[PDB]
């Protein structure tokens, strides 16, 4: 697992893989860490599957709540806090996530909060979370401006998933792109590790280290 | 596994399955349980299949130069008490249990050796994780002064419950009759009831489905020379 | 904390129609970490092939053993060691050390020169031979390959066929198993030519 | 010891390695050497438990400048490399191991190529462009699967090596205090006294 | 298990039943727990079946060494040899042994070594896993010099009591007689024992 | 959470054609302590239904005043308590069933492996397993314990599939397990020599056999076995 | 201590096809090495058009196909006779097994059926709720065994058109209803001879707009 | 401790030891564990004295109150008070009572609940850590129908093993003898019973 | 969360907050303001458990501007630091106690005096002169004894401070990413933004 998030000039990329293990049992590649929970509301998902799952999908029905009862979006901040307060209720009962609620509201502007299952709750411009966290970090940092082009974004939060599914043995199966600006969120495709790799490889010169 | 032997008129029979497993898994579909040690003393093994196989190889060869060196047939009781020596030496870390049974100028004789090192006499007996199925089949039908074709059938019948009704237990049912008099009669895959079913579907591939990405010559001879 | 399968790895072995193939992964890892993949499980003592599984510091050790043992043999007895012959000299090393062992699963695969007859054994840690007709597996992702091999195999394949077979069916197990994958090797195996094909596959 | 890095590019190896020794609550020294030279060619970083590391990386060191003088020769960095693998592998089975784990960075003037090799504490080997012990690889790996080329400089390798550093440096928990940097080529053994 | 021996006017008898269990399964119903270290000294075994044939079997090394050079062996000097396993070695083994055996001079004889490695030289001797169940009822019925027959009834009726009580215990019940006229072999099965 | 204290050993059964039959012997061990001699763990339900339980004793004991109460239940407000509307096998096991799998749930289980055996109103053969976890299952021929890994052997001998039943006669049947009980007595550390058996037929209906002995016992062959090993005397 | 799991065993399969759904599972109930029963069913039909099957601790099992009929049955009852729909089904589910996530169900879930377009659907859960819609899963004892037969013979991964290097991947296509069967007959001959806990029987059902049809196969019963 | 009930031909007659130790010191010599829950319904407690004399105290309360309202109770009905108690609180109580008693209707009964919390009806009953010495003794000398004077002889031979081998017991024999005549205690000494 | 600092000087109360927070492997942040404003002349920083720590000063913050809207007054930085004892002295004997440091840096606006007090998670109230949670204390406490002085400006406090966080950057092995600096004084709070 390897979900990331941060924020540019041009708005927000968020970038996950998509494979599932039970130990080392690699249960699926196929597996969908991003939930839709508005227009201009996302959740990331790592840790328990379940867990992660179940409780995003009930901050989106109290995040319609809201909608309904104060006829006003949600903002970044009440959802992110909707969560980390459910979660830290049950602390010490074992539930298992690390996640990341981004979205853009006209008073907050484009917003990214990391929420966990000890409570933490962080507000911040860039996140990496799960077993290959560190990996896309690596990447991440090193090439990350304030200013790149949505283009340039795209790629480096792709780029920088990719990074960890190949070193990362839990990580892997297909990168899912996402934009969030003014106008909402874009989805920027599923995009298959196995084909990925030797296209990024052949044409930016990367993965010496590889036989190809 | 389902190892079995038991005595007829005038001789021993062992018996056992042909399932080798790790834990849930099926290593084995074929493997052969029933040690030599002599020309006529076998060895059915259960528990750990390294150590039955070492210890029953160890004293095989022990035996054989025993019986060098004495210049006789080697006895039974030779093999029993080799054995259990050595497996009472190791306090049942060598976690082989067997059941020994042969023919020797003292007669014919059937023995079962557990891990520790203990020693039991039987007129039939059974080990592993099929015993239990094996032992109701034996305490149902075993008689005295049993032929032989009533024997191989009792045998293989104590193996075959074991097949059937144990996890443990599967395949093929092996025997060794020894019989007074007689060369000893070694029929693996006496039973063959567990032949995989033909296959639906061929799953052979058109060649070039596979993608390679370097081929090369390797060079297994010595020396390519002038 | 479990040594074999720290590292990570598998190799598969199958039999042809007077041929062999072995084939293994090219994963090194330490849990999570991918460190090398470039690490070759499969090793040589003349016509004879050992695939080696498990703990990789015992992987190395043994090939280490085994190359020094065959070239011992082959000074005294004035001949390659057969398969049939190195198969024992496997069990008896493991054996040795019972109550220490080497964590690892090793696989011999090649063709007798006098007889011409196919050969593959199989091993547990402690040295149990396991010799199959048909094929043999070894590895963190052993379980995948058996489902592999039990519905892919059929007897008395040709080379080219065989290839298709073994390397299908290491591929599909490894893109199943975290700890294996990374590049693959396939090894076929005729009784004076040996062709050795290095596999593309998925790098995650 | 924390943070040992390698990276072999085109005419030479580069060794980094954290300068910190810590016991516990207190940071005691920032300036430590986490290497030592086994022949003018090989130089060997180390990092694992306190004791152990120093005891095994000049034991090291006395046996590979005792084969130099008893022939008058240089071992081959695969010579070294193998030697120490085994000393490991032998270790990891006895009454109370060696925990270490050691880069072995060497230039082969036979052959005119450097070479790096990483070693753990079990004894297993492997030849790589660039590797890493400990938690260092987890930050390090995939900027060097980016970045790295086979025929980049010397330059470059440092280049590419601050960027390591700074991701360390960043994203770390502890602070390693810096690293000491050697290069290791053709002419021998230098440390790069300004990074 | 349920073993005893028997001191009487002749010489001693041994009892046993003939069942060995790993749990709850029967693993041998027909068992021969009573053995021979010498022709007129033999042993009843209780414990780990493995430690109690290894000890019997290095008594009866010791015992055919001892008469190739000094003759027979008293009953004594069995024990000993039986205690002096037991003892040094009670660190790694779990055997309770009554030893019996027949001179001339001295007659029946009985000695219990228990777990400890202690020696305990006793007119009769009981043990085992169903000898609980008997305390009683072979303290008030046992009497010294009895005849033949009424130590074969003693014996028959207590073990057919632990075997009533005792799961461990059960199958047959073997006796081995010891006297100046030689060695006799009995054997009494559950449709005979069961129903006194 | 408990541990189970005075216990009953295996319950067998198996169906043939016209029924049912099971059996269990009548002891309460305590441990290794044969302690108790007389205990019936085949109780019947109706003229129809027979629950036999392994197990602790107490819980079965429990289970026994369920069931005499589900009776004196059923009875209440209904005129064709014998008749139309009696206890099924059904539905006595799919009560116990639901409270088996409960008390599990709870933590605090009913220390017992059950089988219900009977006929139903259609004349259909009732066999069904429950134990203490609330894990059921159903097959030609069912036991409990040691039962399991000797009798089931034995018994699926005559019956191995669905389509023996209507071959299996009473008397096959019978015999079947009367020397699977046997068995189990040679072999079957805490078991005894006494034992109950019912035979549940949809046409002479409920038989209920108390004070059967295993007989035909083989024992002499024990006289020739000597030693260990190496013993002749 | 008391342990209030236990393991019977068993493996199960859900193929979605391009109009069907088939989901198979064998026969054999077992208990550490015996075998309890040689012909337990396994896979039920829920009514509404889906089948279920819950395989790994039989108790559980069948208290969550229980729970998951009367759901159907309750709406039903609430919803005006409504037809449920699979993945409105597959969200009920998720919720039955997340209602006990700090005591749970062992079992691995899988449910079939045809989405609202008339297409096929398989629905796979792990113990605790999480889920997702798959083309292709086995569950239970030896899913090892099976899944990666099924991705490379129902999914078609890492197989390559021949003679184009390695660049045109073989295409994907729905497989009918007699292709899907052959191989589940032999994923589950193939898991038999290698797992202990497969064999007795093969009970597979499918799904068609027509509704649920059954057939049954025998196994190896060593 | 050792403790019996044995049915007669004119009643039933509950006999005990007087020992309640910690370890091995003896905390009390001349205890009464021979407990009247009514009239003529008595029992013997083993296990726990803590939890014991809670039970019985709370049976002589259900049975007080039993009596109240329904007349005397049935010694059939006091065993099950005594079950349900123990049977419901299995888990937290260390009890095996022997429940005794006479009816004119039914004469004398004995019920036994062991640690489970289940019931037994039998002839006789024998509990406690020296019951297990005399299983064989008191199997093999019990007759149904016995006269008053042979059921003391047969409690008084049976507990007098009991105490021998068990260290647990001890002291001096109680007894309480149920029948149409009344409740007669009695008592007997080491110097009487240990010359048995 | 790690290092949490107080110096009480002559007309003011300066706290002093690490900048990290590290989840195991990563520093997920390095600009984290560990602190509530509680009233306009009262400060409280904290440290402790993960989720723990805000929660509590988040809660504690809540009631303080509660009692303020209730009685239109502030309460003093005594009155504060009591309740907020009273809070982990309920909590420390419950099912799940909050495991949670503090330190209440507050101006009294009637005595016109600056007032520290330092509480543990297990409700242990004590006045200081200066104050710290965890590790910092065992280093920076010896500098504090040595360069304090009561009658210090606001000035030299932030250098003594700055001295206190040289000796923590110096000796500590992990990397806190700097402090953020906050004054407590007659005219409220402020944030002193460089450091
Ligand atoms: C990676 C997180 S990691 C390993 O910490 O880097 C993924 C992220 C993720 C996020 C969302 C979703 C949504 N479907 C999937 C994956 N997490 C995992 O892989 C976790 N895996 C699980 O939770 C798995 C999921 C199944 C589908 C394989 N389940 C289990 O690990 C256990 C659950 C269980 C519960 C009770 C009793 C037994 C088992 N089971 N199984 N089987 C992460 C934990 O690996
Ligand atoms: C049945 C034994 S049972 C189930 O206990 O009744 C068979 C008996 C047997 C005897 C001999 C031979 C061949 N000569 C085959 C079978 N035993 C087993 O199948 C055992 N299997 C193993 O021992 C396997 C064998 C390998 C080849 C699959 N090994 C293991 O399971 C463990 C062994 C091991 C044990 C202790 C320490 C290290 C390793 N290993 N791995 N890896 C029986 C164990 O199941
Ligand atoms: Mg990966
Ligand atoms: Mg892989
Ligand atoms: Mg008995
Ligand atoms: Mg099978």
């Amino acid at each position: 697992t390897t979900t990331l998030a941060f924020r540019f000039q041009g708005g927000i990329i968020v970038a996950v893989d998509s494979r599932a293990t039970a130990g080392n049992w690699v249960a699926s590649q196929t597996v969908k860490k991003v939930i839709e929970i508005n227009p201009f509301l996302l959740g990331t998902m790592a840790g328990g599957a379940a867990d992660c799952q179940f409780w995003e999908t009930w901050l989106g029905s109290q995040c319609r709540l809201h909608e309904l009862r104060e006829k006003e979006r949600i903002s970044v901040a009440a959802a992110s806090k909707i969560l980390s307060n459910l979660v830290y209720q049950y602390k010490g009962a074992g539930l298992s996530m690390g996640t990341m609620i981004c979205g853009y509201t006209r008073k907050e502007g484009p917003t990214i909060y990391y929420v966990d299952s000890d409570g933490t709750r962080l507000k911040g411009d860039i996140f990496c979370v799960g077993s290959g966290q560190t990996f896309a970090y690596g990447v991440l940092d090193s090439n990350y401006k304030w200013d790149l082009s949505v283009e340039d974004a795209l790629y480096l939060g792709k780029r920088s998933i990719l990074a960890a599914a190949h070193r990362d043995a839990y990580s892997g199966g297909s990168v899912n792109l996402y934009h969030v600006t003014e106008d909402g969120w874009i989805y920027h495709g599923n995009h298959d590790v196995g084909e990925l790799f030797w296209k990024v490889k052949e044409e930016e010169g990367s993965f010496n280290n590889v036989i190809g | 596994t389902t190892i079995a032997g038991l005595v007829f008129q005038d001789g021993v029979i062992l018996g056992a399955d042909t399932r080798a497993t790790n834990d849930s898994v099926v290593a084995d579909k074929s493997c052969e349980k029933i040690h030599f040690i002599a020309p006529k003393i076998y060895c059915c093994g259960a528990g750990v299949a390294a150590d039955a196989e070492a210890v029953t190889q160890l004293i095989g060869s022990n035996i054989e130069l025993h019986s060098l060196y004495t210049s006789r047939e080697p006895r039974v009781v030779s093999a029993l008490q080799m054995l259990k020596q050595h497996l009472f030496k190791y306090q049942g870390h060598i976690g082989a249990y067997l059941i020994v049974a042969g023919v020797d100028p003292t007669g014919s004789h059937l023995f079962s050796i557990h891990a520790h090192g203990s020693t039991d006499v039987g007129y039939y007996l059974s080990l592993g994780s099929g015993s239990l199925a094996a032992m109701a089949v034996l305490e149902s039908h075993w008689k005295q002064d049993l032929t032989k074709e009533e024997a191989i059938k009792l045998a293989s019948d104590a193996i075959q419950a074991g097949i059937w009704n144990d996890l443990g237990s599967g395949s093929n049912v092996d025997v060794c009759v020894m019989e007074i008099g007689k060369d000893a009669e070694y029929l693996r895959n006496y039973l063959t009831p567990n032949v995989r079913e033909e296959k639906q579907k061929s799953y052979k591939f058109p060649r070039g489905t596979t993608a390679v990405l370097k081929e090369s010559i390797v060079n297994i001879c010595d020396i390519q020379e002038e | 904390s479990d040594p074999s399968s720290i590292n990570g790895g598998i190799v598969v072995a199958m039999t042809g129609k007077d041929c062999v193939a072995i084939a293994c992964d090219l994963r090194l890892g330490s849990q999570s970490l991918g460190v090398s993949n470039k690490f070759e499980k499969i090793f040589h003592y003349g016509h004879v092939f050992l695939g080696i599984t498990g703990l990789a510091t015992d992987v190395t050790t043994l090939n280490e053993m085994f190359r020094y043992k065959t070239n011992l043999y082959k000074l005294k007895e004035e001949r390659a060691i057969e398969p049939e012959t190195f198969t024992q000299l496997v069990s008896s090393s493991l054996y040795e050390r019972r109550f220490g062992p080497y964590f690892v699963g090793p696989v011999v695969a090649g063709i007798n020169s006098k007889s011409g007859k196919p050969f593959i054994a199989g091993f547990d840690l402690i040295g149990c031979i396991d010799e199959a007709k048909d094929f043999i597996v070894s590895g963190t992702a052993s379980d995948q390959l058996f489902g592999m091999c039990e519905s892919l195999y059929e007897p008395n394949l040709e080379p080219e066929d065989l290839f298709e077979t073994i390397s299908q069916a290491l591929l599909n197990a490894a893109d199943r198993d975290a700890l294996s994958g990374w590049g693959a090797v396939v090894y076929i195996i005729k009784k004076d030519e040996v062709v050795k094909r290095y596999l593309k596959m998925r790098q995650d | 010891m924390d943070i040992i890095l390698g990276i072999r590019v085109q005419d030479s190896v580069i060794l980094a390695s954290s300068k910190a020794v810590t016991r516990g609550i207190s940071v005691l020294k920032d300036s430590d050497d986490k290497t030592r030279q086994l022949s003018p060619h090989t130089l060997m970083s180390f990092a694992g438990e306190a004791g152990d590391t120093v005891q095994f990386a000049e034991y090291i060191q006395a046996n590979i400048q005792l084969y130099s003088i008893r022939e008058d020769y240089e071992l081959s960095p695969q010579a070294v490399s193998s030697f120490v693998r085994q000393e490991l592998a032998k270790s990891i089975r006895s009454r109370r191991p060696y925990q270490v784990n050691v880069l072995i960075g060497g230039y082969d003037k036979k052959k005119n190529k450097p070479e790096l090799y990483q070693i753990d504490y079990l004894g297993t080997k492997v030849e790589l462009p660039y590797g890493a012990h400990g938690y260092s690889g987890f930050y390090t790996f995939s900027l060097l699967d980016h970045h790295y080329r086979p025929d980049m400089t010397t330059e470059e390798g440092l280049d590419l090596l601050k960027l390591c550093v700074q991701e360390l440096e960043k994203r770390m928990p502890m602070d390693f205090k810096g690293v000491i940097v050697k290069i290791v080529d053709k002419d021998g053994i230098r440390q790069v006294d300004d990074f | 298990t349920s073993i005893m021996a028997v001191t009487f006017k002749d010489g001693v008898i041994l009892g046993a039943d003939s069942r060995t269990t790993t749990g709850a399964y029967i693993a041998n119903r027909v068992t021969d727990k009573l053995t021979r270290v010498h022709d007129k000294i033999w042993c009843c075994r209780s414990g780990s079946a493995a430690d109690t044939q290894a000890i019997a079997d290095i008594v009866q090394y010791h015992l055919e060494l001892y008469t190739s050079q000094y003759g027979t062996p008293s009953t004594e000097t069995a024990a000993s040899v039986f205690k002096e396993l037991c003892y040094e070695n009670k660190d790694n083994l779990t055997a309770g042994i009554i030893v019996a055996g027949y001179d001339d001079k001295n007659k029946g004889e009985v000695y219990t070594i228990p777990l400890g490695g202690s020696v305990h030289k006793l007119p009769y001797a009981i043990a085992g896993s169903g000898s609980t169940f008997i305390y009683g009822y072979c303290d008030k019925n046992f009497r010294e010099n009895m005849s033949k027959e009424e130590t074969v009834d003693f014996i028959k009726h207590s073990l057919s009591q632990a075997i009533k009580w005792d799961g461990s215990s059960g199958g047959v019940i073997r006796m081995v007689v010891l006297t100046a006229a030689g060695v006799e072999r009995l054997i009494f099965y559950p449709d005979e024992y069961e129903q006194l | 959470t408990q541990q189970p204290i005075v216990t009953g050993t295996s319950v067998i059964s198996m169906k043939y054609d016209n029924g049912v039959i099971i059996a269990a012997d009548n002891l309460g061990s305590y441990g290794s302590l044969l302690r108790f001699n007389g205990v019936e763990r085949l109780i019947p339900v109706g003229d129809n239904t027979v629950v036999g339980i392994s197990g602790d004793i107490s819980d079965m004991q429990h289970i026994e005043r369920l069931l005499k109460d589900l009776v004196t239940e059923n009875a209440y407000d209904n005129p064709l308590a014998d008749a139309e509307e009696a206890l099924e096998p059904s539905y006595i096991f799919e009560y116990l069933a639901t409270v088996m799998y409960q008390r599990r749930s709870k933590m605090n289980p009913l220390w017992n492996a059950i089988i219900v055996a009977g006929v139903q109103s259609n004349g259909d053969q009732f066999l069904r397993y429950v134990n203490l976890l609330g894990v059921t299952y159903s097959s030609p021929t069912l036991a409990t314990g040691f039962g399991a890994h000797m009798a089931n052997p034995l018994l699926r001998k005559v019956v191995d599939r669905e389509s023996d039943i209507p071959k299996t006669t009473v008397q096959v049947a019978e015999e079947a397990i009367v020397n699977a009980m046997r068995v189990l007595y040679y072999r079957d550390a805490r078991s005894s020599r006494n034992f109950s058996l019912a035979i549940i037929d949809k046409n002479t209906g409920l038989t209920f056999k108390k004070n059967l002995q295993v007989e035909n016992m083989k024992w002499d062959f024990a006289k020739d076995i000597k030693g260990y090993g190496t013993q002749k005397i | 201590q008391f342990n209030p799991y236990g393991d019977n065993g068993g493996t199960i399969l859900g193929i979605a096809g391009e109009d069907f759904a088939v989901l198979a599972g064998d026969t054999r109930n077992i208990t550490d090495y015996s075998i309890n029963s040689r012909y337990e069913p396994k896979v039920f039909d829920c009514g509404d058009n889906i089948v279920m099957s819950a395989n790994g601790f039989a108790a559980d099992g069948d208290a969550l196909v229980k729970r998951f009929k009367n759901s159907v049955k309750w709406y039903h009852f609430d919803h005006n006779d409504k037809k449920l729909s699979i993945n409105s089904a597959a969200r009920n589910i998720q919720h039955l097994l997340y209602g006990k996530r700090f005591f749970p169900y062992y079992v691995h879930t899988i449910i079939a059926g045809l989405d609202e377009d008339g297409k096929g659907a398989v629905y796979s859960f792990d113990p605790v709720g999480s889920y997702e819609r798959e083309q292709c899963r086995a569950g239970g004892a030896a899913a090892s065994l099976i899944m990666p037969f099924l991705d490379n013979q129902v999914n078609f991964k890492n197989q390559y058109e021949p003679g184009t290097n390695g660049k045109v991947k073989k295409p994907l296509k729905y497989l009918s209803v007699e292709e899907v069967i052959k191989l589940v007959r032999d994923s589950f001959t193939s898991a038999t001879e290698r797992h202990i806990q497969v064999g007795d029987g093969l009970e597979i059902l499918i799904v068609t707009k027509d509704g649920v049809r059954k057939e049954f196969y025998e196994l190896k019963r060593d």
